[PDB]
RNA sequence: GAAAUUGACUGGCGCAAUAGAUAUAGUACCGCAAGGGAAAGAUGAAAAAUUAUAACCAAGCAUAAUAUAGCAAGGACUAACCCCUAUACCUUCUGCAUAAUGAAUUAACUAGAAAUAACUUUGCAAGGAGAGCCAAAGCUAAGACCCCCGAAACCAGACGA
């Protein structure tokens, strides 16, 4: 609800796209587990799709942490100090690809 | 008394987090709040 | 929609535009162009040789969650839905005119 | 008290003279009179099959599994199986050995 | 407030007890032992529920028929009342006829 | 039950640099289970909020309430612990920052009505909390002037924007 | 507040390479590292040793090129401003607030090796102009002129 | 609702202080009597450590009363209100904003049980089922469907002038 939530105006980070476009995604941290059935989709994503994404986005640093966890997560750090923690628990590889791409195109 | 409900706190609080900026007892009492959040939406 | 844009501007399109971010496109259906001391009016669209608008896809995002709740009383009628419309932020770079009148 | 040998690896590179060694082996096991199509001799006799497969296993360090023993109908198939390479490594090592771009970092907290 | 302020103490389970490690053994004793035995006589429980399922009224009737004689007085009285109630409910009440 | 007011008194601070303000002393005191109503004790506390310590003691000495006498005793012993343990220099150099009354543990007794009817009486109890801060009492906020009212009206008029347009 | 270096997921060389690539500039790696190393970080790390190259040359090169190049853009686009106005616009664009804002939203602060966190604004301005000097040394005056044009005329 | 006939120990997919016994107890208390019948407790290895770092969380309050206008919000807005829109909910009904019913509020407890068939999925197949039963594709196995509170009363045995 508009009256119960904050609001803002349309804006860019630093007049983005005026001189040149700067990708606002900076870091992607993938907490994934070796043995988690909830983490199976993220396991497939790390197996197949993260190499091509990292090649397509050279300005983004991608860390992958394989550790015992129940809920696999991705933390997107943006250049204006923004942090987005999102659960990729029980998502297929194409859903994870859609989500990670969406995070890349966000500001 | 097997199978009691344990996350009733969280269900109450999602309705109350939508009801927080109201006036009176309807911002904190769940019955009056849930009758008003629905109307707000 | 009809947008009154200028150079170095921002607009928010309420759908995805099948374009990568930071991509330079040309807006073409120019209903009006104008400056101080003169304006040009299309009937209803100006010539593409006459006027160019240049825009840049700078953001592809989603909207804030919108609530759809339906309630009919004494009939147990109550329904809730959450939607997130995709959005595209374009920066209008330049508006150029050519001598063709 | 019997000592245990250390655990063998599953890494099996198919040797270059697999053809000539299979020739040697089929020669002592099936006798001196080869049919011209040594490719297509049957393995229906279980004693001959045991002798050939056991000799190949004790040489090459690679054993045909039980789910493929029934498939092993001809020495054609045996040559195919010993041609097929199998590789053993932790897949953290696999992901590192794949050519990682310089912006992708993998940590293994296991 | 109906919720804990601290975590519950950890519920460690041994997956390799005698009971769990040997659950299911001899469940094919009839079809692997020349049918000299049955799983229904592998079952251990009350004497009126060995190899027999039933609903509630059938269970109560079977209990009164088998161990009615050697039952406590108030337990038998409550069983008689329960059978009476279940008879009335199952034969006289419900949606479908 | 909770005794965080006493723990607030037992809070400690790091040593002070020689080039910053002097951080005036804070003294927390409370009395628990007072045979008195928390509402009447609120009236007394709202009386002595923001006063100097001697002004509060004078007002409580010449008020006509049991709560006034009790709060006077609590204020005196808070002043004593202030200049006995918390290194307050002068015993008159204190003011009441916080002064409020809370509910205590009550008891349920029966009140015999007519017929066979009855009610439940409440043997009401209350707590009193006080916080004394070293220093002169803060000045009362001066009333809003017509200059300030004209100023805020002009600020709204200059903060107006053209809404629902570019 | 704790720096992103002491925050868990961090790799300095990867961050430097991504800094250059997301700015779309062919930086020299050693020049960028020396542009991010400050003298206060030098002094803090000998102090920790008792219990290499600083910014100064690269910072001075970047600052001098910024003054000259910004003055050139301003007086070519606006020939009618006098020298006082051109100078004041240049001091605004190379001022503390604007340069620290640009550095913070370009994540120069995350890569800045200093003594205190948050980075003092003079330190951040010096680090940003050292980055400008490194870009000037690595790519050339026209390329770093485009960089200055973007990231300051947009302000 | 038959019968002849047939043949047949030491655990818990239980509860955990409104639950599980009514039970800390048939005690307190109530009644002349038969009889009815409760509530609750939580430190630590050490309390021959009474200390102080424990909080944070319901309702109710305090910190901190109020400001033209109206189901208490929503659209909004530079801005809390001011502007615009808007006849609480449940049940009951032909139809309720109804001045019809119920509800002060918080926490906890509190209401859909199953056969005959059918349908779906297996196994085997003129047979199927671990006797008994059914069978002109059937039989066997599983799944899936049937609430809670409330009278005035009637009878039996006690206890009461
Ligand atoms: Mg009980
Ligand atoms: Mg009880
Ligand atoms: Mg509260
Ligand atoms: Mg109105
Ligand atoms: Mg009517
Ligand atoms: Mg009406
Ligand atoms: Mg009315
Ligand atoms: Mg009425
Ligand atoms: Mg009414
Ligand atoms: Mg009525
Ligand atoms: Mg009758
Ligand atoms: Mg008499």
């Amino acid at each position: 609800t508009a009256r119960g939530t904050p609001s803002r105006f349309l804006a860019s980070v630093l007049h983005n796209g005026l001189g040149r476009y700067v990708q606002q995604l900076q870091r992607l941290s993938f907490s994934v587990s070796r043995d988690g059935a909830s983490s199976r989709g993220a396991r497939e994503f790390v197996e197949r799709e993260v190499i091509d994404f990292a090649r397509r986005n050279p300005g983004v640093v991608i860390y992958v942490n394989s550790r015992p966890c129940c809920v696999p997560r991705v933390v997107a750090e943006y250049l204006n100090g923004a942090v987005r923690e999102e659960s990729i628990h029980c998502k297929s590889v194409e859903e994870i690809s859609t989500l990670v791409q969406k995070l890349a195109d966000q500001s | 008394l097997r199978n009691r409900v344990t996350d009733r706190y969280f269900r109450i609080q999602e309705v109350l987090k939508h009801a927080r900026h109201f006036r009176g007892r309807k911002n904190r009492c769940y019955r009056l709040a849930v009758r008003t959040v629905i109307r707000a939406f | 929609r009809q947008w009154k844009v200028t150079s170095e501007d921002l607009i928010l399109i309420g759908n995805e535009l099948d374009l990568a971010c930071g991509e330079r496109i040309r807006l073409e259906k120019v209903l009006l162009v104008g400056a101080d001391n003169f304006t040009l009016l299309g009937k209803p669209l100006l010539g593409k040789d006459l006027v160019r608008v240049e825009a840049t896809v700078i953001e592809k995002t989603e909207s804030w969650p919108r609530i759809i709740m339906r309630f009919r009383k004494r009939k147990n009628f109550k329904k809730k839905r959450i939607v997130t419309t995709p959005q595209t932020v374009l920066r209008i770079n330049s508006i150029e005119i050519a001598p063709c009148l | 008290i019997l000592v245990c040998p250390p655990l063998r690896s599953r890494a099996y590179t198919p040797p270059e003279d697999l053809q000539s060694r299979l020739e040697s082996y089929v020669k002592e096991v099936f006798g001196s009179s080869l049919p011209s199509n040594w490719q297509d001799i049957s393995l229906e006799d279980s004693r001959l099959k045991f002798n050939l497969l056991a000799h190949l296993a004790d040489d090459l360090g690679h054993v045909v599994p039980n789910s493929r023993l029934h498939q092993m109908c001809r020495v054609r198939d045996v040559l195919d199986f010993y041609n097929v390479p199998i590789q053993d490594r932790s897949k953290f090592d696999e992901l590192s050995a794949s050519n990682l771009p310089p912006n992708l970092k993998i940590t293994w907290s296991y | 407030i109906g919720i804990r302020l601290t975590l519950p103490p950890p519920k460690v389970v041994d997956r390799w007890n005698e009971k769990r490690a040997m659950f299911g053994v001899y469940d094919n004793i009839g079809i692997l032992g020349n049918f000299e035995k049955h799983p229904k006589e592998l079952i251990r429980g009350p004497i009126w529920l060995r190899g027999w399922k039933g609903n509630e009224l059938q269970r109560c009737i079977r209990k009164r028929k088998m161990v009615g004689s050697r039952m406590f007085a108030d337990d038998l009285h409550n069983l008689n009342k329960r059978i009476r109630y279940l008879y009335k409910h199952f034969n006289r009440h419900g949606k479908f006829r | 039950i909770s005794r965080k007011w006493e723990k607030k008194n037992k809070i400690v601070y790091p040593p002070q640099l020689p080039g910053e303000p002097r951080r005036p002393a804070e003294i927390y005191h409370c009395r628990r289970q007072i045979k008195y109503s928390k509402d009447k004790m609120w009236y007394l506390a709202k009386l002595i909020r923001g006063m100097s310590i001697d002004q509060a003691l004078a007002q409580l000495e010449f008020n006509d309430k049991k709560g006034a006498k009790i709060i006077k005793e609590v204020l005196l012993e808070a002043q004593d612990m202030a200049v006995r343990d918390h290194n307050v220099e002068f015993r008159s150099n204190l003011y009441i920052a916080e002064s409020t009354s809370g509910r205590g543990q009550c008891l349920k007794r029966i009140r015999y009505h007519g017929r066979g009817r009855f009610g439940i009486m409440e043997k009401v109890y209350c707590h009193y909390f006080v916080k004394l801060v070293e220093g002169p009492p803060p000045p009362p906020e001066p009333p809003k002037t017509a200059v300030a009212h004209a100023k805020e009206y002009i600020q709204q008029l200059r903060s107006r924007t053209i809404v629902h347009t570019l | 507040p704790v720096r992103r270096s002491e925050k868990p997921n961090w790799d300095y060389h990867a961050e430097i390479q991504a800094f250059g690539h997301r700015l779309q500039e062919n930086f020299s790696l050693d020049l960028l590292k020396t542009a991010f190393v400050n003298s206060c970080y030098i002094k803090s790390e000998e102090a920790k040793r008792q219990q290499l190259k600083s910014n100064q040359e690269l910072s001075e090169q970047g600052t001098s090129f910024s003054q000259t190049c910004l003055t050139q853009f301003l007086e070519d686009e606006y020939p009618d401003m006098p020298t006082e106005g051109i100078k004041n616009l240049v001091d605004f664009l190379t001022g503390e607030e604007v340069v620290c804002h640009v550095a913070r939203n370009l994540a120069v602060e995350q890569l800045t090796l200093s003594e205190e966190f948050p980075v003092p604004p003079a330190v951040l301005q010096q680090t940003f102009f050292a980055v400008i000097g490194a870009l000037l040394q690595s790519s050339g005056p026209e390329r770093t002129a485009l960089f200055i044009r973007d990231f300051l005329i947009t302000q």
